[PDB]
């Protein structure tokens, strides 16, 4: 089957700047190369076909061209509808076959977390449960490293670490990290405290409760 | 004016069969190519089958990737697209598809539906424990606080997190589901003044169709 | 009138 390597996986821009996605492919494909951008909440729009004829619709700002193996889309002049992800696809040949896609993201200036730790609810451990909680709201870059220590012991095992994908509003990233124990064990230990570590400083921000306190 | 909507999706156990309909609108159905494509979670696009106009006599073609176990069909009269889905595996979990031509490269998707996730999973389908995240033990600062609720041990995904609230704008984060001991488990968070906390009232609203539930959770401080 | 695959 034709495989297609699309590059790169990521992008960070603006509006009003130009980005590049590259695709190549593993054997000839002719000039049947297609590409689609993806956006939660729409559907998926065709925006070149033949490697570099647009699709009604699209706007004289994306470029295609390429011919065999090696194809490339340029997206010129972005405006905020262009922030999204993209993928190609051969169209020469069955299979059809897609890259891996290109997020293309806003970019905006760097800021650190805010950060929020819970202890389980009242609600959680009557019904047998207990889970840790901290929000790591509103930061950028994406990357983020979360530490969960329990009785200053680093704990890994039980951590679900989710990501929203880029906030409409703030280009900002949010991420939130659940330490799942079990109420026996939540009982035992009195300091929980997460750390977090973003490009943003050498330091990590530290949120931490003890229920000797409250 | 062109529509493609997908239904069908739900959840399965492995071992046995399901069907998707894509019920297609606003052009001459006959004329056209269609395609189904599906997408898991965390994947690549994955093209599945293709059948083709009227010109070309309604043939098919498939992906040999899921070893014949997919049937792509047609409705003319009714302009109807058809998966049936032999032989499921949880490997098919993933949201499905359809596609239609752009009229001249009948290999390109011009039009897609928003999609309907099939789900195969031996899990049953469980309402979710809605807990509140509310600040109360240890420090309390700040101009605002950030509230949260913790949407534990649901199967099918999805929910859907509503915070009020009203006239004051807030900000909420809704954090995508992941699997824990077999289950989905999803938070959201939300930002109000301390001005307004905890006098005025802030409820997380959880809704899991699949199950019929709704949860309204009050966030009171701890 | 190639467009490729049909």
């Amino acid at each position: 089957d034709v495989q297609i390597t699309q590059s790169p996986s990521y992008l960070a821009a603006s509006p009003g700047e130009t980005i590049t996605i590259n695709c190549r492919a593993s054997k000839s494909i002719r000039k049947f190369l297609a590409w689609y951008r993806e956006k939660p909440g729409k559907t998926n729009k065709l925006l070149i076909y033949s490697g570099s004829t647009l699709q009604s619709g699209t706007p004289s700002r994306f470029s295609g061209s390429g011919s065999g193996t090696d194809f490339t889309l340029t997206i010129s002049r972005l405006e905020p509808e262009d922030f999204a992800m993209y993928y190609c696809q051969q169209h020469n040949d069955y299979p059809l076959t897609f890259g891996a896609g290109t997020k293309l993201e806003l970019k905006r200036a760097d800021a650190a977390p805010t950060v929020s730790i819970f202890p389980p609810s009242s609600e959680q451990l009557t019904s047998g449960g207990a889970s840790v909680v901290c929000f790591l709201n509103n930061f950028y870059p994406k990357d983020i490293n979360v530490k969960w220590k329990i009785d200053g012991s680093e704990r890994q095992n039980g951590v679900l670490n989710s990501w929203t994908d880029q906030d409409s509003k703030d280009s900002t990233y949010s991420m939130s990290s659940t330490l799942t124990l079990t109420k026996d064990e939540y009982e035992r230990h009195n300091s929980y405290t997460c750390e977090a570590t973003h490009k943003t400083s050498t330091s990590p921000i530290v949120k931490s409760f003890n229920r000797n306190e409250c | 004016e062109v529509n493609l909507v997908e239904s069908g999706g739900g959840l399965e156990q492995s071992g046995g069969s399901l069907s998707l309909s894509c019920a297609a609108s606003g052009f001459t159905f006959t004329d056209y190519y269609m395609s189904w494509v599906r997408q898991p979670p965390g994947k690549a696009l994955e093209w599945l089958a293709l059948i083709r106009n009227k010109a070309k006599g309604y043939t098919t073609e498939y992906s040999a990737s899921v070893k014949g176990r997919f049937t792509i069909s047609r409705d003319n009269s009714q302009s109807i697209l058809y998966l049936q889905m032999n032989a499921l595996r949880a490997e098919d979990s993933a949201i499905y598809y359809c596609a239609r031509d752009n009229g001249a490269a009948r290999a390109t998707f011009a039009y897609w539906g928003q999609g309907t996730l099939v789900t195969v999973s031996a899990a049953k389908t469980t309402p979710p424990s809605v807990y509140p995240l509310a600040p109360g033990c240890g420090d309390t600062t700040g101009s605002s606080v950030t509230l949260g609720c913790l949407v534990k041990g649901y199967f099918p995904e999805s929910v859907t997190v509503t915070w009020n609230s009203g006239s004051l704008s807030s900000s909420v984060h809704t954090f995508p589901a992941l699997l824990q001991s077999g289950l989905y488990t999803m938070s959201s968070s939300v930002t109000v003044p301390s001005s307004t906390w905890p006098s005025q009232t802030v409820t997380c609203s959880v809704a899991h169709p699949a199950s019929s539930t709704t949860v309204d959770k009050k966030l009171e401080p701890s | 009138t190639d467009h490729g695959a049909e």
